[PDB]
This record gives C-alpha cells, structure tokens and sequence, in this order.
C-alpha cells in the first residue's frame, strides 16, 4: 500500500535478509588495472596523495579520490594485480 | 543527469503498459523500483563494478512487488546497460506520459490568501479554455506576491500579481 | 575447460569476458577456435566487469561473438635451450621451417 516507511523499512529488512553489506572503510577491490593505473572502488575514507597497501609488499598513490571511485599509481610491477583484489 | 537517458525507457513501459491496460500497476511498480535505488546500502552496490546479470539478480531479489515477467525484464535491460539509477526519472517520464495521454493537466495557483472557491471554478473552466486538459488546481499562498494571483501550468505562466505589476513598471522607469 | 566468451572483435583487438572471480591476469594467454585452427591471444588490459582486452596473435578474421575461450594461466611461454639452434620460429616458439618440433626441454 502507501508503506511510507513501510517500504522504506520493508526495504532495509530486505536488505539484511539477503546479506548485502557495504565494504568498510579503509577497504577497497580493485576494479581495474591497465598500463600501471589503479581504479579502485571502495575506501570512503582515503586522502588524496595517501598511500594504499595492495596484496605483496607494495604500494599505490591516490590520485583522484572520484565521485564513484579512487584513481592510483602502482609503485612497482603492476603485471600480476587483478580485478577483485 | 538522467533525463535523456530515462527517457526511451519510459516511452517502451508506457507503451507496453498501455497495450495491456495496466497503466496503473506499472506506475507503481516503478515507485517501487525507485524506492529500493534509493537506500544507503544498494545505491553503493549500484556504484560497485559488478557484472551486469549478477546486479539485476542482486536487484531482484529485493523486489517481489514486481510482476514477475515484464518488471523483471525491464530491469534486467537497464542493467545490461548500467542505467538502474535512472529510475527515479523513468518514473516522473512515465508520469508525464501518462499525463499526456490522458488529456490530463495540472495547474499550480500562488495567491497572496484563500481564493473563494466560485474564483477556482472560473479558473479552471477558463484554464480548460486555455488548455484542452482536465485541469487539477493545486493552491498556494506567499505574501511576496502581496495581492492577486499567480497561474503556474507546466512552464506558461500568467502573472497578474500586484508585484509583477510593481516591477514591471519599474523598470520603464 | 574454456570459461570465457569473446563479446566484442574490433580489428586485431578482442575483447573477451570471464567469471568475476577467473580474471586472467595481465600478460596471461588465452586460446581460442578460430575457425578450425587455434588462436592465441595475448591480455593487455583488465576492464571493469570481468571483461578483459587482448590482442590477437594472428588473423582475426572468422571470429564470432560468443565464442568460447580458454584461460591458460601463464605468460606465453616458448622452447627455450640448445634444441633451438638452427630452428626457425614465430612468437609462439612454433617451428616455421618444416623439419618437425623441437625437441625442448623447457619452456
């Protein structure tokens, strides 16, 4: 019917009841990877010129903290990143 | 901005919902369908790199008020594309269609009080004049335009307050 | 087992798609049915989504969209060590003269 919150509500029980959850923050996947760039999706709470800790020992510069996304720079052999990392 | 991008998706559902006279569901199937795009939690899976038929199962599966062909199918369309933010704008789309073809108009009166009523009898029979529409009034009141009234319908507008006067004078002098 | 389909073919350039979670990583060589010999492509860029663009190590004239591809899960690797000497070869370390494969050891 009208459900004002009773969709709003019905909604957020949906949600739980199929376990789809936010990442957290200081969490990110990578998203892409080509030619040494980086877009990840994620990290709602990294600054820009910061340092991000991939999978090894190695590291990336945010560059672009975009609406959707965080553009970076892989310090190192980006050959063996891939998507969902 | 999603209107020109709502808008080929609105005309396909209003078409279909009008081939099978079910223009009242589909309406708010849709609000619904929006409803869901709008929560914290999915509009953040929305924004997620995730392939396109795991999205619309992902969405479906939070909506059993769609009817279970045509709901689904125009969801799973708008994901092929990587649309299913438009939503919110295929639904006002679809409104307006619905307007359109039902000769059906809404008008918006801002007064500086209360009409008397017999006044929005002879303004809506004129605005029907005016507008072949059936004509809905909706009245408001601002003291900014501190006195006679203001006509509002889609983007024409009649502007007989004593300020549109006031200012219009104003800069003759 | 192949478990990726090619959607998109624009000159030498194809565009394949993966399992979300099966992305080849970049460099790694894929093979495919063109026709009724095999094609090899080479990964150049993961896009988002699961799809990835390659590039085809020969004629890619006669693919279709929807092929099916196959992950090999290595760079492209080629013969390697004295059984070389005097052979002739392309990329993909094949025999172009006609004398017969090379008796490798390692790749």
């Amino acid at each position: 019917q009208l459900n004002s919150t009773e969709i709003s509500e019905l909604i957020k029980q949906r949600i739980a009841q199929f376990n789809v959850v936010s990442e957290a923050h200081n969490e990110g996947t990578i998203v892409s990877v080509s030619d040494g760039v980086i877009r990840i999706h994620g990290l709602a709470d990294a600054m820009q010129g910061e340092m991000i800790s991939l999978p090894g020992n190695r590291y990336a510069i945010a560059l672009n903290l975009e609406r959707d996304s965080v553009g970076a720079v892989v310090m190192g052999p980006y050959a063996d990143l891939a998507e969902g990392m | 901005e999603f209107i020109t991008v709502a808008r080929p998706y609105a005309k396909a559902a209003f078409d279909f919902a009008v081939e099978h006279q079910s223009v009242e569901r589909w309406q708010d199937m849709l609000a619904f369908a929006a409803e869901v795009t709008k929560n914290e939690q999915m509009a953040e899976l929305l924004s997620g790199a995730l392939a396109p038929e795991t999205l619309a199962e992902s969405f479906i599966a939070v909506a059993g008020e769609q009817l279970d062909e045509n709901g689904q199918n125009l969801i799973r369309v708008m994901a092929e594309n990587g649309r299913l933010n438009a939503l919110p704008d295929v639904l006002e789309q679809f409104i307006h269609l619905r307007a359109v073809s039902e000769a059906t108009a809404e008008v918006d009166v801002i007064s500086a009080a209360a009409l008397s009523e017999q006044q929005l009898a002879k303004i809506s029979a004129a605005m029907e004049k005016r507008l072949s529409r059936k004509v809905k009034l909706n009245a408001k009141i601002d003291k900014s335009v501190m006195a006679g009234v203001i006509i509002r319908a889609g983007d024409m507008v009649i502007d007989g307050s004593v300020r549109g006067r006031l200012e219009r004078l104003a800069d003759v002098l | 087992m192949a478990t990726g389909k090619i959607v998109q073919v624009i000159g030498a350039v194809v565009d394949v798609e993966f399992p979300q979670d099966a992305v080849p990583r970049v460099y790694d060589a894929l093979e495919v049915q063109n026709g009724n010999e095999r094609l090899v492509l080479e990964v150049q860029q993961q896009l988002g989504g699961g799809i990835v663009r390659t590039i085809a190590m020969g004629s890619s004239d006669g693919l279709r969209r929807g092929l099916d591809v196959k992950d090999l899960e290595h760079p492209i690797e080629v013969p390697v060590g004295k059984a070389t000497l005097g052979r002739i070869m392309n990329v993909l370390g094949e025999p172009v003269d006609m004398k017969g494969e090379i008796g490798e050891e390692e790749r």
